[PDB]
């Protein structure tokens, strides 16, 4: 990869309250992308809402 | 000078200086161009002939790209463009820091972690979640039974 | 703010450090209980700087040192270390590699993380106003002059 790693690492450079807000930010299903948790985590989330 | 700096080639400038051969200054009309040029032509290898209309081109071509150049150099005018501007730093020199030294997630307790989890579900999951019962409990306490 | 200076650990290691000066446990420390301890580290002190080391950390002036105090203390001497030093942590987070001082690279680094970027042109601009030597790095005694890059 490259320069674009900032993108990836912007979670690790952000406050803990920031870095889970979203990581849960994939309910509308329109916020798939940012949200790097993989579909298995997702889904306990969803199961249990 | 000035074709140069609106980015002209050697071939541009060249047929430019063709076209306004004419402009070249006049000894009459200036009195400090009565001493240089006597003081010019009294070098031992000046000749008449070295006058011709592609050499005084060619001359003044090679000069002027040069002159051009050198101005950049000396005066590099990039000054205006980035200067002292304080952006944020002054004040907010110490977030930045502190984003390179910000805790991970991993790293924080499990209750402090979980209660940061709770706000966050609730804004993200409950406070989304749509429940219209309004019209529902209206409809069932207007009914006589 | 004691949440600002001190952690959760420190609060509790404090608290320790606390009760072992309160034997009692009654949450307030006595001249007999701070000479105690003073006598187990091996110095001999007097009432007089006894009473006189109490005041100087005593608030409401009650004459003992309770737990809201002691904490108060020592959030103040973990505050009071760094007094001008918040320079060598923003050298340093631009200074990634280690070293005393500052490439372009690792100013593209940065630059990278933060939210503007550069096209890779005008990151020669501001490092050639800082290094003043001209050799294209801003070492340590070039950054605290004149900060642009
Ligand atoms: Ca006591
Ligand atoms: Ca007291
Ligand atoms: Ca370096
Ligand atoms: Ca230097």
């Amino acid at each position: 990869s490259a320069a674009e790693t900032a993108r990836r690492t912007r979670e690790f450079r952000s406050p803990p309250q920031e870095q889970i807000n979203m990581l849960l930010h994939f309910k509308d299903e329109a916020d798939e992308e940012d949200c790097p948790l993989p579909e298995d985590i997702r889904q306990d989330l969803q199961d249990f809402h | 000078k000035t074709r140069y700096a609106l980015k002209d080639t050697d071939e541009e400038v060249r047929e430019f200086l063709q076209n306004n051969l004419h402009l070249q200054g006049k000894v009459e009309g200036s009195p400090s161009l009565r001493w240089q040029m006597a003081l010019y032509r009294g070098l031992p290898g000046r000749e008449e002939d070295a006058d011709d209309p592609e050499k005084i081109v060619r001359r003044v071509q090679e000069v002027s790209a040069v002159l051009y150049h050198l101005e950049q150099t000396e005066h590099p005018y990039k000054s205006k463009k980035a200067v002292w501007h304080k952006l944020l730093s002054k004040q907010r020199r110490r977030a930045v820091v502190a984003c390179f030294r910000m805790t991970p997630l991993y790293n924080l307790p499990t209750h402090r972690a979980c209660n940061m989890f709770l706000e966050s579900y609730k804004a993200a999951w409950i406070l989304t979640e749509d429940h219209s019962f309004e019209d529902r409990m209206i409809d069932d306490l207007s009914k006589a039974g | 703010h004691m949440a600002d200076q001190l952690t959760e650990e420190q609060i509790a290691e404090f608290k320790e450090a606390f009760s072992l000066f309160d034997k009692d446990g009654d949450g307030t420390i006595t001249t007999k209980e701070l000479g105690t301890v003073m006598r187990s580290l091996g110095q001999n002190p007097t009432e007089a700087e006894l009473q006189d080391m109490i005041n100087e950390v005593d608030a409401d002036g009650n004459g003992t040192i309770d737990f809201p105090e002691f904490l108060t203390m020592m959030a103040r001497k973990m505050k009071d270390t760094d007094s001008e030093e918040e320079i060598r942590e923003a050298f340093r987070v631009f200074d990634k590699d280690g070293n005393g001082y500052i490439s372009a690279a690792e100013l593209r680094h940065v630059m990278t993380n933060l939210g503007e970027k550069l096209t890779d042109e005008e990151v020669d601009e501001m490092i050639r106003e800082a290094d003043i030597d001209g050799d294209g790095q801003v070492n340590y005694e070039e950054f605290v002059q004149m900060m642009t890059a």
